[PDB]
């Protein structure tokens, strides 16, 4: 119906000066802590769980997001979606409790921002201001998509977040990062060679590649590559549409363009539902620890 | 320490570049047969950087150690675009690995 409102709040005196350290804390973990799965590292996981907060956003009535930080609740946190981001979590956690000040959200989706960053992808502004609301407020787990379906399903999907083609493309493309896990979404494979390294691989993947659909164990089928990288049904739509695939080409040839519209999506996805008064401090760009010579 | 972990982090962060054995095409990255014990700029057939070749000095345990951590401070204008492992023991399992991986 007639929505719900969150007003940022600066968690009270915070500069932009507390921010950067709650930044480099992740950014220094980030590197302490690199052998996480194969020697990944923990970039990729963030990337995720800033958006799996997010992404249970429904712009019909204002509920879900980013803003309660309810991940922290056992129906989010529990929700067989978001199966692989407790790791992400336990590695946030103790920098939590260096920093007791920061909102659950603002440590959550300033994860994803660092990761990024670190990762050598473009810089991403930022508002600190999620304000951590009542366990009463965790949507249902079951918000956030399924990795089978079509181009169809991925269009619609991205509307109840107003994401136009271009946003969702764009946001596609982190699947450069990571990989998929057997036993969490029962798909197993990276999407392409460098899954710690932010570039629009997926894109050229997606073009280049000879892409054959095999089932798994987990018994879903994904299209494999005989390169070692695989393609969940939902990231073929990208080529099996012309208007998404005339994205994709675009992307695949100029990565300063895709990064472009990735730190605009990505902050776009951070930032639905929340209301940034006048009083309130414009996005930071957080310097990286090779700025800092960190 | 391993060559166990220590290849791991190689197919995982360099492997993207370079191939180790003798006869190992060179990618963007020479072939790295021949390190331990040898100087920069030194793999025959590939298209070096001056500034490579030139920072002159042999392939060594230690000078890896130092070089893993900063590849671009250790040696200015060069194409090898990775940032370093900052840590000393993956620096140290990586370094094992190679002196194997690299000759026999
Ligand atoms: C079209 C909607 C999407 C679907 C169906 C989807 C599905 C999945 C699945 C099933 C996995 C693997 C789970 C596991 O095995 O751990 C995964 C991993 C990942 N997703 Fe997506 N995702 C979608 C959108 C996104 C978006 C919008 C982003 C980034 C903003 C993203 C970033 C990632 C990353 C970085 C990974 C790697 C995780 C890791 O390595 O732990 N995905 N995704
Ligand atoms: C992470 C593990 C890596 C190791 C141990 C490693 C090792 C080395 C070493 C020892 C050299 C100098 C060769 C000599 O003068 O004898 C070199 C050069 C080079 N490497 Fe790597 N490398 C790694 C990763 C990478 C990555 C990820 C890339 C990505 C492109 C890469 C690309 C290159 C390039 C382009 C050069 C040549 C620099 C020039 O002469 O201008 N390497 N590598």
């Amino acid at each position: 119906t007639t929505p719900l409102v969150h007003v940022a709040s600066v968690e009270k005196g915070r500069s932009y000066e507390d921010f950067q350290k709650v930044y480099n804390a992740i950014a220094l973990k980030l590197r302490e802590d690199d052998e996480y799965d194969n020697y990944i590292g923990y970039g990729p996981v963030l990337v995720r769980l800033a958006w799996h907060i997010s992404g249970t956003w429904d712009k019909h009535d204002n509920t879900g997001g980013s803003y309660g930080g309810t991940y922290r609740f056992k129906k989010e946190f529990n929700d067989p979606s978001n199966a692989g981001l407790q790791n992400g979590f336990k590695f946030l956690e103790p920098i939590h409790k260096e920093f007791p000040w920061i909102s659950s959200g603002d440590l959550f989706s300033l994860g994803g921002v660092t990761a990024v960053q670190e990762m050598q992808g473009p810089k991403i502004p930022w508002r600190c201001g999620r304000v951590d609301t009542p366990e009463d407020t965790t949507p249902d787990n079951g918000r956030l998509p399924d990795a089978d379906k079509d181009a169809g399903y991925v269009r619609t999907f991205f509307q109840r977040l107003n994401m136009n083609d271009r946003e969702v493309v764009a946001l596609m493309g982190a699947h450069a990062l990571g990989k998929t896990h057997l036993k969490n979404s029962g798909y197993e494979g990276p999407w392409g060679a460098a899954n710690n390294v932010f570039t629009n691989e997926f894109y050229l993947n997606l073009l280049n590649e000879d892409w054959k659909l095999e089932k798994n164990d987990a018994n879903n089928e994904q299209w494999d590559s005989k390169s070692g990288y695989m393609m969940l049904p939902t990231d073929y739509s990208l080529i099996q549409d012309p208007k998404y695939l005339s994205i994709v080409k675009e992307y695949a040839n100029d990565q300063d363009k895709f990064f472009k519209d990735f730190s605009k999506a990505f902050e776009k996805l951070l930032e639905n539902g929340i209301t940034f008064p006048k009083d309130a401090p414009s996005p930071f760009i957080f310097k990286t620890l090779e700025e800092q010579g960190l | 320490g391993d060559v166990e972990k220590g290849k791991k982090i190689f197919v995982q962060k360099c492997a993207q570049c370079h191939t180790v054995e003798k006869g190992g095409k060179h990618k963007t990255g020479p072939n790295l047969h021949g390190l331990f014990g040898r100087k920069t700029g030194q793999a025959p057939g590939f298209t070096y950087t001056d500034a490579n070749k030139n920072k002159g000095i042999t392939w060594k345990e230690e000078t890896l150690m130092e070089y893993l951590e900063n590849p671009k401070k250790y040696i200015p204008g060069t194409k090898m675009i990775f940032a370093g492992i900052k840590k000393k023991t993956e620096r140290e399992d990586l370094i094992a690995y190679l002196k194997k991986a690299t000759n026999e």
